[PDB]
């Protein structure tokens, strides 16, 4: 039974930073991918950042490139999202996500980021991030 | 070795892929077509330093050992080079390990996109099986 638990986030002033972390429990092998998605009020959920647990290659949505850094600790099945230079526009519910499929051939975890989370079968409950104007 | 379609179908059936884990033979021949064009020596280098090997392009970060990415897994417990052999036994055995538990042939994206739901039996049509 896969379970993703995240912590961190909260409120901050524009220009500030927050660090999100997420721990997967219930896997024996994998996940293959872990990532962050977010959903602002009344909007569609969108991708933020992803990482291959196998290899650490990272992927970012154009909206956060250069400001956010995603990282992993493969042995502990944990992923982190360092968010610098936050802006009011980054306010949203942030979701930790994982793709549990152990692909046969190489798979780029950034694929799900723009295809509405395709492949990401497990999701956290959601963590609020609020950035003051 | 570049296998002929029926020749590969025949070899996969001899090694037990026909109906393995709910997948009729054509599924496997079709996956191999879109992964390697039936060439056992096919390899592809990925950005993380891993490499995909063989007729089914099995990845070295998880499934086999080539020594190039220290600390990676070797779930099939074989040297990746065995997956480039003209004898497909190692590729077949490792493919059977890949499709186990909740991991179906979706583990092969090309199979999902080019084979899944198609008339896969056409890949073995006309073959002396
Ligand atoms: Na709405
Ligand atoms: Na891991
Ligand atoms: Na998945
Ligand atoms: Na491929
Ligand atoms: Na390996
Ligand atoms: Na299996």
């Amino acid at each position: 039974d896969v379970q993703l638990q995240a912590s961190g986030g909260g409120s901050v002033q524009a220009g500030g930073s927050l660090r999100l972390s997420c721990a997967a429990s219930g896997y024996t092998i994998g996940p293959y991918c872990m990532g962050w998605f977010r959903q602002a009020p009344g909007k569609e959920r969108e991708g933020v950042a992803a990482i291959n647990m196998g290899g650490g290659i990272t992927y970012y949505a154009d909206s956060v490139k250069g400001r956010f850094t995603i990282s992993q600790d493969n042995a502990k099945n944990t992923v982190y999202l360092l968010m610098n230079s936050l802006e009011p526009e980054d306010t949203a519910i942030y979701y930790c996500a994982a793709d549990s499929t152990i692909y046969a051939s190489y798979y780029e975890c950034g694929h799900g980021l723009s295809t509405g989370g395709y492949g990401y079968d497990s999701w956290g409950q959601g963590t609020q991030v609020t950035v003051s104007s | 070795k570049v296998f002929g379609r029926c020749e590969l179908a025949a070899a996969m059936k001899r090694h037990g892929l026909d109906n393995y884990r709910g997948y009729s033979l054509g599924n496997w021949v079709c996956a191999a077509k879109f992964e390697s064009n039936f060439n056992t020596q096919a390899t592809n280098r990925n950005t993380d330093g891993s490499t995909d090997y063989g007729i089914l392009q099995i990845n070295s970060r998880w499934w086999c050992n080539d020594g190039r990415t220290p600390g990676s897994r070797n779930l099939c417990n074989i040297p990746c080079s065995a997956l480039l052999s003209s004898d497909i036994t190692a590729s077949v055995n490792c493919a059977k390990k890949i499709v186990s538990d909740g991991n179906g042939m979706n583990a092969w994206v090309a199979w999902r996109n080019r084979c899944k739901g198609t008339d896969v039996q056409a890949w073995i049509r006309g073959c002396r099986l």
